[PDB]
């Protein structure tokens, strides 16, 4: 996952921190639905 | 990794509480990967992406 | 599940969007101030020192022209020629063949 | 006195420049205004930025040859404008130069403001 470290803090992102803030929910939705054994998530937060 | 000292890459680990805090372990895991990688290279060989 | 911070320490930097947008801004201005200051020095120059004196000292550039060639082969100094083939090669054929 | 002269040793010309009108708007304005050495006001710290300066210059001459001058002074009052619309002194313009070909304070003043002259015409000239 291309996660980025800055929900928001910059100026018109148009909906990019959005998009980028929702992928975070698959840290979640691994364990709690039932994928787990045909994907894993891996989170990068990609830098400057 | 000096001790009380977050390195540049790190891997993070969930507490229970429910955050995403500086795993020292998981980091270093990782780090030495890196180097190891750095010396030798990584083969991807059999995977597919 | 795994998460890998490679953000190189910018977390730690406060107010990064101001910090950042400075930056920039005083980069931006220093540019500006330095190349309007610069562009002003040097009409005051050719005011005071007539632009006649400034136009005898730029430089003049020359534009390249097609020179289309036949582009023939190229003959080497015999010395380096008897080099490729045998001296046995020599006078051995008859060049009419 | 017509006829052909060579005088200039014996020539000399002042001019009461316009006034000009300029308005600080932008910071890297008042900085190329800091950068020529004849803007000197009174109290360096002086808050250019959204000011508006007028230069009440004179510009005294003196020639020694066909083109080129001998001498250029040009000095005059910097002034900026208050809530008022009055006008009070802030510095000088204070030029000197030997040599010159040319007014450099007139020339920036120029292109870099407004010329603000006093006559103001009639829509239509009214014979009398």
């Amino acid at each position: 996952l291309p996660m980025s470290p800055n929900h928001g803090t910059f100026g018109g992102d148009g909906m990019y921190s959005e998009s980028k803030l929702s992928l975070e929910t698959l840290f979640n939705r691994w364990h709690s639905e039932s994928w787990a054994n045909q994907l894993t998530v891996c989170g990068a937060i990609i830098g400057w | 990794i000096p001790r009380e000292t977050i390195p540049f890459l790190h891997l993070r680990k969930k507490t229970p509480a429910g955050d995403w805090k500086y795993d020292r372990q998981l980091s270093s895991l990782f780090l030495d990967g890196l180097e190891k990688a750095a010396f030798n290279g990584v083969t991807f060989k059999d995977k597919y992406v | 599940p795994v998460m890998a911070d490679l953000n190189g320490g910018l977390q730690f930097v406060p107010e990064l969007k101001e910090f950042t947008a400075k930056l920039r801004k005083e980069l931006v201005e220093t540019s500006e101030v330095r190349k309007a200051v610069s562009i002003e020095t040097a009409l005051e120059h050719k005011v005071v020192n007539g632009n006649s004196a400034d136009a005898a000292y730029a430089q003049v550039e020359i534009q390249p022209r097609a020179n289309i060639q036949l582009d023939f082969p190229e003959l080497k100094p015999y010395k380096q020629v008897k080099q490729i083939a045998p001296a046995e090669l020599e006078g051995l054929l008859d060049l009419e063949r | 006195y017509r006829g052909n002269y060579t005088d200039f040793e014996n020539t000399f010309q002042k001019t009461v420049e316009p006034v000009y009108q300029m308005h600080i708007k932008t910071s890297k304005d008042i900085a190329v205004l800091r950068s020529k050495e004849w803007f000197q006001l009174d109290d360096e710290d002086f808050d250019l930025l959204n000011k508006t300066l007028t230069f009440e210059t004179e510009t005294e001459v003196t020639f020694k040859n066909a083109n080129i001058f001998s001498s250029v002074k040009c000095f005059g009052p910097i002034k900026v404008e208050l809530p008022t619309k009055e006008t009070v002194e802030i510095g000088i313009v204070d030029y000197e130069a030997g040599a010159s070909h040319g007014n450099p304070v007139v020339d920036f003043l120029k292109r870099n403001g407004s010329t603000l002259e006093q006559k103001v015409n009639l829509e239509n000239p009214i014979p009398i």
